[PDB]
């Protein structure tokens, strides 16, 4: 006997009946919600969606082949179909493990829910250019909250392989792509906690010759032809790196923004071409050395950038001079230790803090590195 | 303590004659007085699994009942936890 998914197979029993019975029963009150055990019921059935199994990739990893991508694709859509809603539970954190049970990307031509969930997102796609009361779902108090800057962050994050199809490269891609890079400026618009909370996506192909093409694409993708995106992506990397200043408080996103489509994080073209990988790497990695090294700049607004041979010597040897300032600060407050909790502390910590993230950069590769180097 | 302690205390496979008692009162009824019937399932969640990974064919049907009885617990606000994490980790 053929062991199903309902049929037999208990594996698939409770994806199956899980995912009907929600697409059957909070797809058709979603009408309800907008204006005895519904809510409740509604409020069991969120968790044990969102956290059925908390290891969302073991799940549907190898338990059935064609069931993960219905259920991937019906758990996506349910989620697109809510997302407007402003309740009171939430699952902005619960869609992380949702996202990440995508690549760990399947044939989508059964159906084109991750299309819809796209277009949707396309509302207001260029964050910045679009910063208004008409901004995505076009909430005043709704949908536009801090919430969706920390889920187009980690909820898109495909790190596995890109075998979608990424036909809407040059249209729908395209916009949010070239709207933000239509000048220097982010220009983020008021409670901008944090403007690069969009995500570390962007690579070559992932004004433009398939957008040139526009008749004849609209299949000559413009991840076919490297060269098209490899101009337009890479012209902007000698406009970063001319930008710069003395005082680094100034430009605090200076790095942040260069740092993603510089380096290695290219995958695009890396091996294809060096320069993505030698020459914007060095220039991403030499200009955090005049940048952060400046006691203007705090940590609170370069705190979190979790990103070669020639900037090595330079990071040791201002780190060496930044570790004899912390040693002389240490020897002045040994010598009549004033209060602590004024200004001393927060040096402290201050100092501690770019030290220790400096030392984690080191520890990435560029430890074993200057193990090696000594040694040599 | 005395249903709690002297399951988790020595052996491992113990727990196959007791429960059916168990299967047929969670399809009997879910009282919020005997919500150690609850916690006796939500202990186990962690606590049953030793070490092996063993089958969940007979589990499914409490998992089931507690499906079919979804609409008539209301006033056991805080109890909902246990009837949730007994498919993750299993």
């Amino acid at each position: 006997l053929s062991a199903a998914s309902r049929p037999l197979c208990t594996g698939g029993h409770a994806s199956n009946k899980e995912k009907e019975m929600v697409t059957s029963l909070f797809c058709k009150l979603g009408v309800l919600v907008r204006h005895l055990g519904q809510t409740l019921d509604a409020r069991t059935v969120m968790k044990t969606g969102l956290d059925s199994v908390k290891s969302a990739l073991r799940a549907f990893l190898d338990n059935a082949a064609e069931d993960l991508e219905k259920t991937m694709e019906n758990l996506k859509q349910g989620q697109f179909t809510h997302t407007r809603s402003q309740p009171k539970g939430v699952t902005q954190i619960i869609n992380y493990t949702t996202v990440a049970l995508l690549p760990m990307l399947d044939k989508h031509n059964v159906y084109s829910i991750y299309n819809t969930r796209s277009s949707r997102e396309r509302a207001a796609l260029s964050l910045p250019a679009n910063v208004e009361d008409v901004c995505p779902n076009i909430p005043s108090l709704e949908k536009l909250m801090t919430e969706i800057i920390e889920l187009a962050e980690s909820g898109i994050r495909y790190t596995q392989m890109p075998y979608m199809m990424e036909v809407v490269l040059p249209m729908l891609c395209s916009y949010m792509s070239r709207w933000w890079e239509h000048g220097p400026e982010n220009h983020p618009e008021r409670a901008e906690m944090c403007c690069t909370a969009l995500n570390s996506e962007h690579m070559n192909t992932l004004k433009i010759i398939y957008n040139n093409l526009g008749i004849d694409e609209g299949f000559s993708q413009p991840i076919i032809n490297k060269v098209k995106p490899q101009l337009l992506k890479t012209h902007f990397l000698p406009l970063m790196e001319k930008l710069k200043k003395k005082a680094a408080m100034v430009v605090s996103e200076e790095d942040h923004l260069k740092a993603e489509a510089r380096g290695d994080m290219s995958e695009a073209e890396l091996l294809i071409l060096d320069e993505f990988t030698t020459l914007a790497r060095d220039l991403y990695a030499f200009y955090p050395l005049l940048i952060r090294f400046v006691d203007y700049n705090r940590a609170k607004w370069l705190k979190e950038p979790n990103p070669y041979w020639s900037k090595s010597h330079n990071f040791k040897r201002e780190e060496q001079n930044f570790v004899v300032q912390n040693e002389i600060n240490n020897m002045s407050f040994l010598i009549t230790d004033t209060k602590s909790k004024m200004s001393k502390a927060a040096i402290s910590d201050q100092e501690r803090k770019k030290m220790k993230r400096k030392g984690d950069r080191y520890s990435m590769q560029t430890s074993l590195i200057v193990a090696a180097l000594k040694r040599l | 303590p005395l249903k709690l302690l002297t399951n988790h205390y020595e052996r491992c496979w113990k727990y196959y004659c007791l429960p059916g008692g168990w299967g047929n009162f969670g399809a009997a009824s879910e009282e919020e007085l005997h919500l150690s019937r609850k916690l006796f399932w939500g202990i186990f969640d962690a606590l049953s699994q030793k070490k092996y990974e063993q089958e969940l064919f007979k589990l499914a049907l409490p998992c089931l009942s507690a499906v079919a009885g979804a609409l008539p617990p209301d006033y056991m606000e805080s109890n909902y936890v246990s009837m949730m994490e007994k498919q993750s980790s299993m």
